[PDB]
């Protein structure tokens, strides 16, 4: 019946003006990429950057079970886009949002779906 | 002079024939940090100019390939120079890395603990090591071959690098092995490779480009050492970041290299042709499995 809440304590602590987790890794890249959140390569264009995933994992690097049943983690092994605005903080940017299960972009920041 | 907007500088040949010996290393940079484009880590641009380097060579580039990737944990707890390796290898391709300490990774399989303790049951086309023992910084003595996990590192490659395959391993000034410079003599061809994010740095990757499994040549790797640091003296290098900003024609070109599983007697001449020409990697094609051996000990008295 007890399960830690990483998450929520990580946007409590940020909206507490908390450091944002560190240490996430940049890539090199054209920045002429696709767009998408979630890449088999880095993929920004010139609005975002271009992360490893696991670097950008919550539950990875806080070393805790992710939430998947099967422990399957959405951002290890591949590359994360973020939102130049927000590459100060992108473990909460990925832990805050949501990718369109249809376009594969960020909704929100890129997902044009409604038109 | 023109040097700059390369990834890095290789050895020039001439140093490679010399008979040196070995002396301080005393760069004039020495300290020296570069400027590094905004928010991009020394690692994530260290290893993307090794593999800036290593897209002009030979490199067999199978389907399914295997790389494996010594050193890969860092003080930050992540591992950029896996995220830069798995940017640059072909989608699909197997990357295993290891360190000493535990860190988070993209590489599709991590082990944590000495790398003597790792074994495996598989060949691999591409072995990077990035290792380096802190205690080297203790300088109390003549610069002498250093052992530890270099000499786990020699022993893998004879044991577990495919015929064809190609190795970058980190070396300093210090932090150096005779028998691993012997090994160079082992490939098709070999260099010492300093990037120039960090050319203030005795830092080179010794690069064996296409194994053969025997020697194409003899090499003194005491000799060889000591021309390195030779080179380094009397070739300062300008700290550079240019090649950082051109990934256009950053990824590994997947040239479908062909695998077949021959035996020692079936390696002629032409078979040794190919594998020098980057044409041909020789070893099993199964399925990769790792592990790595654990002390069990029980602490209640
Ligand atoms: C190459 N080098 C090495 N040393 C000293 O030798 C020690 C061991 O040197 P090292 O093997 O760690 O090489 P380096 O320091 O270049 O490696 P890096 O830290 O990975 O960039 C070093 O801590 C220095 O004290 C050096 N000291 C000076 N003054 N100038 C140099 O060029 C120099
Ligand atoms: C320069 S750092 C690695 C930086 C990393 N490659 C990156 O991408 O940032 C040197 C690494 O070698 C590891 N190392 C040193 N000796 C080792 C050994 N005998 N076995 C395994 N790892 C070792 C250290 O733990 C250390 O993390
Ligand atoms: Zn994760
Ligand atoms: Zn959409």
């Amino acid at each position: 019946a007890f399960a830690v809440d990483a998450a929520k304590a990580y946007k409590d602590y940020l909206a507490s003006g908390g450091q944002p987790i560190t240490n996430c890794v940049k890539m090199l890249c054209t920045h002429t990429g696709t767009g998408q959140a979630i890449t088999v390569t880095p993929e920004a264009n010139m609005d975002q950057e271009s992360f490893g995933g696991a670097s950008c994992c919550l539950y990875c690097r806080c070393h805790i079970d992710h939430p998947n049943p099967k422990g399957f983690c959405d951002l290890k092994g591949k590359y994360v886009q973020i939102p130049t605005t927000c590459a100060n903080d992108p473990v909460g940017f990925t832990l805050k949002n949501t990718v369109c299960t249809v376009c594969g972009m960020w909704k929100g920041y890129g997902c044009s779906c409604d038109q | 002079s023109s040097q700059a907007w390369q990834p890095g500088v290789a050895m020039p040949n001439l140093y490679k024939m010399q008979r040196m010996l070995l002396e301080k290393c005393d760069l004039q940079n020495y300290g020296d940090s570069a400027t590094l484009p905004k928010g991009i880590m020394m690692n994530v641009a260290k290893y993307t100019q090794l593999c800036q380097y290593l897209n002009t060579l030979t490199l067999a580039v199978p389907y399914n390939m295997r790389v494996i990737h010594f050193g890969a944990g860092s003080d930050k707890g992540v591992a950029p120079g896996t995220a830069v390796l798995r940017q640059w290898l072909p989608t699909g391709t197997l990357l295993v890395d290891s360190d000493l300490n535990d860190f988070v990774s993209d590489a599709d399989s991590t082990l944590i603990g000495d790398c003597a303790t790792v074994h495996t049951a598989n060949k691999w086309d591409l072995i990077i090591s990035d290792m380096y023992d802190p205690k080297t910084k203790n300088v109390t003595k003549e610069n002498d071959s250093k052992e530890g996990f270099f000499t786990y590192i020699c022993g893998f490659i004879q044991q577990k690098l495919a015929l064809g395959g190609s190795v970058a391993i980190k070396i300093t000034e210090h932090s150096w092995n005779a028998d691993l410079y012997k090994l160079m003599g082992h490939f098709a061809w070999w260099t010492a490779f300093v990037t120039n994010v960090n050319a203030s740095s005795s830092e080179a990757f010794l690069i064996g480009c296409n194994y053969l499994g025997k020697p194409r040549e003899q090499i003194d790797g005491y000799v060889m050492h000591a021309n390195y640091i030779f080179w380094r003296n009397t070739n300062p290098i300008q700290l550079s970041s240019y090649s950082l900003f051109d990934m256009s024609k950053f990824p590994l070109k997947l040239r479908g290299t062909a695998v077949m599983s021959l035996k020692e007697g079936q390696i002629n001449d032409m078979i040794l042709s190919l594998l020098s020409k980057g044409r041909l990697i020789i070893r099993e094609n199964n399925r990769v499995v790792i592990s790595s051996d654990v002390l069990v000990n029980n602490e209640n008295l």
